[PDB]
Parts: structure tokens; sequence; C-alpha cells
């Protein structure tokens, strides 16, 4: 049984798991630009009559309305993730502190020294 | 590798001094200069932290890597102070989620043979069919078939 | 208790939301700038609520794995 | 700052620091005043010796133990054995430490009251927490479930817990203990001529009862043998000479533990009280106790118990369950390390009885919420 | 999206998703606080164990149903119950999913009431549906004719359906189901000494009634011929040993459902409901439903059963009509698959209760033309 080479492997899967993570936020990221490009198209107004204004700035307001109400929801949600998500990783650790504390000690700290003083 | 003898390299002679202090009764006379590594077991002893035998058998055969049974100073310096802690602070916790979470790629929660199979041949390293089994039981801690979050964390536990 | 609460919650941050809309009774062209200001503001406000979709989307496979350790105590 | 876990016991009074693993100060809880009159002058003769000092100055004092059966009889002796525990033995003073007793369990409650009134008004303590020595020894051998046999030297209590709940009417405190052993034991040497009678040779009786006295596996096949052969008798040098030699006094001494009627005590033995005392506990959690037995305290480290213990109890239970005895060498002192982890834990900082608690409520404040 | 099939029963709870074979999740419905003080500190102890946990630690806690006979007594407990379910059994939110409960026939409206209410406001789902249990095991056995007798654990109901059209005015609804075959058992098992009191022992019955119990083809010859051989004394091995012998206590527990004068009720067995809820059918569709009786429900997995009540409808009913008795194997999950299979209908699609609609009617909409 090796166990330097098995440091090995696992310092080398630790560097590739790395980089394929920093792929994949790129790309990540990548993909979000171009679905934002996707979904939210852009216009061009030169040279129109008020109107046309008045209806542009009309439907934008609306559409800011529903964004607004859509991030509202998508942060209640996230809300109530991270107050789940708090709330069991507080449990988990007490799981795990329930299992290991009772191991944790300071040992022959101060029996080693009792050689001869008495 | 010559990691270490870089990890080795931060202590400078207020260490060395010490080290040369333990090791004149390693060099007890009577030698071709050769020095073994026989005192080794109680020089890891020196101050009373010593790790597992197997981890001091580690230790012996993995320097001198040309055979030769010569303790190089600067050899017994990295071997004894590996025995004081030594890690890149194994990333971190953070970090270590969501290298699992990658390696949850089926978003499974778990990993079995295969996912683990997978991620090392994206590697490309060489693995014996010795291995993978010994992969087997690191991973698989619980003896439950896959790989957990707290199977994951201590086969990466400090790992940098 | 989110018969009315939640409702009414949700109902004045929207209309807290809202800023002034008074605009296009104004010259054409600080009108057109203020417009494509807009449109910015709405696409900044989609890119964030994708983000937001997508930590959501991580926070509740985190969830999950929280889920899975808590049961993977038994 | 750190807690100190003193642990007062009866026969050895252990203390240390939170966060080792072994108490920093053993030593033998005896005050002894000199008892002859004293002729040289200026020889800087005390009025009292405690502590280890008294064992060694044994030959001209009338040890006398302060601690009898779990409860304190004579407090001032007490008093002064917590005085020097705390400033010669481990040198802090008590006015900035917290102090972590422990108790044995259906002791009185004048008894504990007083305590607690002493830790707050001579000592001073900052802040005193009373634990049931069995919950402690429970702590130290890791496990969260399991009935714990602490046969310490004053009592011997058996405490079952299931899941961190306790069983409060499932304990089964019996008062045989070391010191009975011990005494028992000077009662039969003297079937061979040996007769110890002062309170200074109980001591001499008590290292003969430590190095030499076992278990038997079989009772009445040790007797037989013992009264035939002679590969028994072991020898044992007094502290001046005339060597003596133990036949089947041997085995017969803790004998007593597994039939109090011996020195004459009705109950049942300490084989038969943990099995009674689990068939009163709930007919789910029998299995568990039954599998994670634990053994504790000092009187327990006789050569050959854990097997004595576990044929009993299998012959008692039914044939299907597992019987399994836990005895981890650390078993004398497992009080005092599982009461060092309990100090260590950051849950329990806050239970703890804060002195301004005790200024509100007096000295029946440990009976409260702060248990 | 898909549904939510959940089915709160009485005894077990079953939840799925729509369009599946076999509930994804089935646990006790039962909730039990710790009765016990607790002593063991940073345990991580709760407050109260659900589901199928508390059948674990049931040796430290107090289950407590929270329905009765169909109808639920304690609220808190049942959105307790339904919010485990939800989160950790299937873990979907259910903001995002239509449900569909169940609920026997002839129940208190203000249990259906509150029921769509906390669906609605504590849980917040899309919409939900009330369903009756037995239509639901006529959908599974692919018929559309029949008379299904449902002996659930809570209550047995026995509705008679013709071609879709459900009679109303002939439904027969008895409370004897599983539960009171269980106390009667524990009951009757005192007659050879064992006693189970507990609360948690109801458990040990139960499991005792469901491995060993059968019907009896022929009551009396039975009685008869376990008094004088001995070819049907079972044992059976407690959750600690000490097996127990079960003589005819097996055949007479059950018998309970053809004799309900055995706990007292005056009422007639389930092997005369049925009959006279046929009676109360019109005289032309009495063959068809004399032919397609169907079975379903927990408690009608009894071995031998549907053997003895065709017996006893044969006795009952005219010679020439010929009695059939439906007793698929998949009984106990029948009333779930079947409502797997009505969420997955698209004729279905627009019947639910949309959120908006109980906005504007209240919780009285349930009663609407929204059934
Ligand atoms: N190695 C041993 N073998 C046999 N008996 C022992 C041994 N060590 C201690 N004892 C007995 O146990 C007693 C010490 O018990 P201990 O656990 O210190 O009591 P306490 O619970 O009061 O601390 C001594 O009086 C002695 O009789
Ligand atoms: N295999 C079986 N044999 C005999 N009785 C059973 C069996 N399985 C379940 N039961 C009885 O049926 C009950 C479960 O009935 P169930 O159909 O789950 O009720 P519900 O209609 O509330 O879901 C249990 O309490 C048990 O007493
Ligand atoms: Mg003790
Ligand atoms: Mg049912």
């Amino acid at each position: 049984i090796s166990a330097s080479r098995k440091l090995q492997l696992k310092t080398l899967m630790l560097q590739i798991a790395k980089q394929e993570m920093e792929r994949e936020a790129e790309e990540r990221r990548g993909e979000k630009g171009r679905v934002l490009r996707t979904r939210c198209q852009p216009l061009e107004l030169d040279g129109l009559g008020f109107e046309e204004l008045q209806d542009l700035c009309r439907q934008l307001h609306a559409r800011v309305d529903k964004v607004d109400e859509e991030r509202y929801d998508v942060e209640a949600k996230v809300t109530k993730n991270i107050t789940e998500i708090a709330d069991l990783t507080q449990k988990i650790y007490d799981l795990r502190g329930k299992f290991k504390r009772p191991t944790l000690r300071r040992v022959r700290i101060s029996a080693d020294a009792m050689m001869q003083a008495l | 590798d010559d990691i270490y003898k870089a990890a080795v390299e931060q202590l400078t002679e207020e260490q060395k001094n010490e080290f040369k202090a333990a090791f004149d009764i390693f060099v007890l006379g009577a030698e071709d200069g050769c020095i073994s590594t026989k005192e080794l077991g109680k020089v890891m002893r020196m101050l009373g932290q010593n790790p597992t035998p197997e981890e001091l058998q580690e230790m012996i055969d993995e320097v001198d890597e040309d055979g030769s049974g010569t303790v190089d100073f600067d050899e017994f310096l990295v071997m004894m102070v590996r025995c004081m802690k030594d890690d890149s602070k194994g990333k971190s916790e953070e970090e270590l989620s969501d290298l699992f979470r990658m390696f949850d790629k089926n978003a499974d929660g778990y990993i079995d043979l295969d996912e683990l199979k997978m991620m090392l041949q994206a590697t490309g390293e060489t693995i014996t069919e010795d291995d993978i089994e010994e992969l087997m039981k690191d991973g698989d801690k619980n003896n439950d078939g896959r790989i957990d979050y707290d199977e994951f964390l201590e086969f990466m536990k400090g790992v940098e | 208790g989110k018969r009315q609460t939640e409702r009414e919650k949700k109902k004045k941050i929207l209309a807290e939301r809202r800023k002034v809309l008074a605009i296009d009774h104004l010259n054409e062209d600080q009108l057109r700038e203020k417009a494509k200001e807009l449109w910015q503001s709405i696409y900044n406000l989609e890119a964030e609520k994708f983000d937001l979709q997508e930590k959501f989307k991580q926070q509740k496979y985190e969830i999950n794995v929280l889920r899975n350790r808590i049961n993977d105590n038994q | 700052t750190t807690a100190l876990v003193c642990d007062n016991g009866s026969g050895l009074v252990k203390a240390g620091f939170a966060g080792d693993d072994a108490p920093r100060a053993v030593f033998p809880s005896i005050v002894g005043r000199p008892r002859h009159q004293g002729v040289m002058v200026g020889m800087g003769q005390k009025d009292s010796y405690v502590g280890d000092e008294a064992q060694s100055k044994r030959g001209i004092l009338t040890l006398k133990y302060p601690i009898e059966h779990g409860i304190i009889t004579n407090w001032d002796d007490m008093e002064k054995i917590w005085h020097h525990t705390f400033y010669n033995e481990l040198r802090v003073a008590p006015e900035e430490h917290p102090t972590l007793l422990t108790e044995a369990p259906l002791n009185p409650k004048a008894n504990r009251e007083k305590m607690t009134q002493i830790m707050f008004e001579t000592f001073n303590v900052p802040a005193m927490y009373v634990a049931i020595q069995a919950v402690l020894s429970l702590y130290a051998s890791g496990r969260t479930t399991g009935i714990v046999l602490d046969s310490g030297d004053g009592v011997t209590h058996n405490v079952p817990i299931y899941e961190g709940y306790a069983l409060p009417h499932a304990i089964m405190r019996l008062d045989l203990a070391g010191r009975d052993l011990t005494d028992y034991l000077m009662k039969i040497l003297t079937e061979r001529g040996y007769s110890f009678v002062t309170t200074a040779e109980r001591e001499i009786v008590r290292d003969i009862k430590e190095k030499l006295c076992y278990v038997a596996l079989d009772f009445e096949n040790e007797m037989a043998t013992a009264a035939s052969s002679s590969s028994l008798e072991k020898s044992y040098e007094l502290p001046d000479g005339q060597v003596i030699t133990i036949g089947n006094e041997r085995f017969r001494c803790p004998e007593t533990l597994f039939q109090p009627s011996f020195i004459g005590m009705e109950s049942a033995g300490i084989h038969e009280t943990t099995y009674n005392s689990i068939m009163k506990c709930d007919i789910d959690i029998r299995k568990d106790l039954y599998a994670n037995n634990v053994l504790s305290g000092g009187t327990t480290m006789y050569p050959g118990i854990a097997d004595r213990m576990q044929k009993e109890i299998t012959a008692l239970a039914p044939s299907t369950m597992k019987i399994k005895i836990i005895a981890p060498p650390e078993r004398k002192y497992s009080v005092w390390i599982g009461g060092s982890i309990l100090a260590s834990l950051s849950t329990f900082q806050q239970m703890w009885i804060s002195k301004q608690e005790y200024d509100e409520a007096g000295p029946s404040i440990v009976h409260r919420k702060c248990f």
C-alpha cells in the first residue's frame, strides 16, 4: 500500500477540480451574459415622435414593475433558503460536535512533568 | 518531493542547531559517515512526539531514494520537521464544498466508484488495479457503496 | 398572517419600489437619453434577477446537500 | 479562565484543571491528629496532617476519613481537605476559577446545600456546579447510552441512561463498596493469626487487598482448589518484615461484592442489581443497555471481574441478547476524565451557578433549574 | 408540474408524486414528545420526533396519534406531520405543487374546512382537492361499478358505486378498525400473562397482530381445534428476548370484525353491513354489486379473509347470484394508487380548487361545486 502516491493523487485531483470549477464558472458567466442579451431586447428609437416615446416609456415602466416583482419573489425564496441553510448548518455542526468534542483533550500535558518532584 | 525541501527551507539555523544537537547522539562514532536511519526511531522521540511506526517507515523509505542508506542532514531535518505540522491550510471549507459539488456533477449527493473513476481519469493519471479498491476503502468509509459529504471531507481532510 | 400580512407587505414594497413616472412631457433629446438609461436599468435588473435565480439554484442544491447529510446521520 | 474539576470521592481526592487527561494531584482524603504526647521542643509539630502527608506519619496519628458513605459527616475536616487541595496541591487561589464538584446519586440534600454554601462563602469561588458521578463516567467512555456501575470506595450506584435521557426511577444505590471490603478482609485475616486493629493498620490491609486480591471466575471451584493444592498462596511483606501468606482469603474478600450476605447485608450482589436496574427500564431500550454495560470506579479494578460479571449477567439475561461489559484501562480516573470533558464543553458554559444567582436565592439554588 | 398525492390516513401516512406505482414515503403518523428528564448536555435532543424517527426512539417517548377515527383531534400535531412529510420525506416545497388529500366519508365538515385552510395558508399550495377514500380504491381496481369495503386503521366504511354514480344513501360507516383490533388483542393477551400497557408497547402488540393473526374460515371449529391439539401455537420473539406463545388468540383478535360484540360494539360485522349496504340499493343493480365486491385498506390483509367474507355473504345472499370478492395483492396502497391515477387524468385537471377561488369564498369553498 503506497500512501505518498495516494497523496499525489489527492493533490492532483484537487488541482484538476480547481481548474474544472474555474472553467465551469467561466462558462456560467458566458451563458449568463448570452441569456441576458437574449431576453432583454435592445431598442433603438432615434428620430421618433413623442407618442412612440410615450409607448416605449410606459412599456418599460410595466417591465420594470414586473421585474421588481420577480426580484421580490426570488429574493424571498433566497432569504428562506438562506435561513434553512443556516439552521441546518447549525444542526449538522451540533451533531459533529456531539460526535467529536468528547474526543478532544490535552493528553500528557503535565502528566509526564511528574518525574521526581515528590 | 523537493516540495518539502522548500517547506523545510523556511526554518534557518535556529532549528538546525537543535537538530544537530539531537543528531549528535545519532553520530555516536565508529562509523564511516554513512549515517543510517537506525536511531531515527528514538530521534523522532527526542522531544516525545512520535508518529505511527507505519508513518515512520514511510518517512524512512521515502527519503534516500538512491537507496544509499545515508541520511542527509537535510533529509533528517525535513523528516524531523515533518513531525512538526506542515500543511498549506488544506484549501477552504467553502472551496472544498464547491469542489465536492463539482465532484457531485450527477447532483445525487453521492459519488460511486464510477464517479471518482471518471474524476481521476479526467486527470489522465495512471492508476493501478491494485488501486481503485484502495480508493474504494478510502472513500466508502461507511461501506455503503457511495461517497458522502463526511467521507469526502475526511478524504480531502486538510490536503493541499 | 400571509393572508393580508404578506400581501400587504409586498404591495407596499412594490408601491415604494416605483419611483417618479413623469417624463414624456419634456423635450425629445433628454427623454430619449433617459429612456435609454431606463432600458439599461431594466437590463441590469434582468441580469441581477438571473444571478438571483442561479444563487437560488445553488442554495437549493446546498439545502438538498444539508438534508442529505442530516439523513446520512441515520 | 480554566475550570477546576475537583472530585471529592471517598478515599481518594482527585483534582486537576479542566482539559487534561489525568488529575494533577491524587491523594488520600484523611485528616489525622497526633495522639501521643510529644517531648521534642521546637520540632515544628502541626496539629493535623491532611492528605498524603498523613500517610507517611501514620505511625503516630489517628487517621479518620471525613466522608463515610458518599455523605459528609465531619464538615470541618472536609473544609480542611478542600483548603489543602486548592492551596498546596494545585496552588491556585479559588477566587479566579470555577469549580465542578461531584456527588453520588440519592444523597441527602443538606450535604449538597452545605457543599455549595462552603464553596461560595469560605473559598469564594466565581461559580460552582455539582454533577452526578455516573453521568461523567458515561462521558469518559464516549458513549451516549449505557448503564454505568460506578463502584467507588464509599458507595456503589448504578445509573442507567439512554440517548442522554437519564431514567430517575431506575437508579439502584447500594452502600457496599471498597471500605466494607477492606473491613471484611481485615476480619477474615484473623483466621490465620494476623490481627490488624489500629486505624493505621487499615491502610496496610487496604494495600494487601489492592495488591493480592482477585475475583474468582467460579467461586466453588476456587474454594475447592485452594483447599487441596497450594498454588494460590501468595506472600506479602509487611512494613517491618514478617512476611504473611494469604491463602483462600485472596478471592473471598472481593467475592462479597456478588454475595453481600457475607458481611450480613441483605441485598443482592452487583451482578443482580444491574439486571434489576435494567428490568425497571422500558422494554425497548433493554437491548442497548445490555450491550453497553459500563464499569467505572476504583473497586472495579479487581483482576477478573469483567468476566465474572459478564458470566453472571449472561446467566440471568435472556439467551438472545448480547452482553458486553466495557472495562476501559483508565477505570479509576474515569469519573474525573468525564468531568474534564464536561467542563471543557462550550454548550455547558452557561450552566454554572453564578454567584449573583446564589446571592438572590440562597443555597437552595442547587436543587433548582441549575441542577 | 406534477401533483402531490398525499393520503393522511390514520396509522400510516402514504405520499408520493402523481403517476407512479407506489407511494414514495410510507411512515407511521405519530408524534412523540420525550417524557424523561435528560442529563447529557449538547446531545442535540429535539422536542418532538415525528414519523419513522419516533419508531426507533420509542423507548423513551410517549407516542400519540393525531388522528383518532378519521377525524383529526390535534391540529398542531397534524400540521407538524404534514410539514415533515413535505419537507423531509419528499423534499419538495409545497409552493409549486398541487395536493390531493383524502378523507373518509361522513366526516365532520369542520375537519375538512380546517384541512383546506391549513393547506392554503400555512403551506401555501397552488391548489388542493379532497377526495373520498373509497372512490380512489375503486379507481385502482380499474372498475367502474362495485361496492368497496375500505377497512382502514381508523374507520371502516362501505361505499357502493354503480356506473360511476355514487349512491349517497347507502354508505355504511362503522368505526371498528385496526386500532380497536390492536387494543382487543392487547387486552386478550393478558389471559396468558403478558401485560402490555405503555403506549410504546402498543406498537409491539401491533407487530404481533400483523405477523401472527389470521381470520378463521369457521370460528367454532377453530375454537374446538385450538383447545385440543397444539398445532396452532406460534411463538414470537419480543424486542428483548423472552419469546411468547400465542394460542387461540391468533384468530380471536381479527374475529372481532365479524362479531363486533366482542369489544362491546352493538353493530353487525363487516360481513353483514356489506349486505345491508347492498340491500339499500335499487333492485336492478344488486347483481352487479354482488359480483364486484371490492376489498381495500390495510386491515383487509389478514390471511384468509377473502374466503370467510365470501362464505358469509353467500350465506346471506340469494342462492342464484354469484358472489365474487376482488382482493388485489396491492391492497394496502390501493387508495393511493387510485389517487395517483385520478391526479394523472386530463379530464380532472380543471377540478382543483384554485387559490383565487378560495380567496373569494373562504374555506367553505370545499362543500361547494368543487367538492
Ligand atoms: N488496583 C486496585 N485493585 C483493587 N482495588 C483497588 C485498586 N485501586 C483502588 N482500589 C480500591 O478502590 C478504592 C478507591 O476508589 P476510588 O474510585 O478512588 O473511590 P472514589 O469514588 O471515592 O474516588 C480504594 O479504597 C481501594 O480499596
Ligand atoms: N400485513 C398486515 N396484516 C394484518 N394487518 C395489517 C397488515 N398491514 C397493516 N395492517 C393493519 O392495518 C393498519 C394500516 O392500515 P392503513 O391502510 O395504513 O390505514 P389508513 O387507511 O389510515 O392508511 C395497521 O394499523 C395494521 O393494524
Ligand atoms: Mg467515584
Ligand atoms: Mg385508508
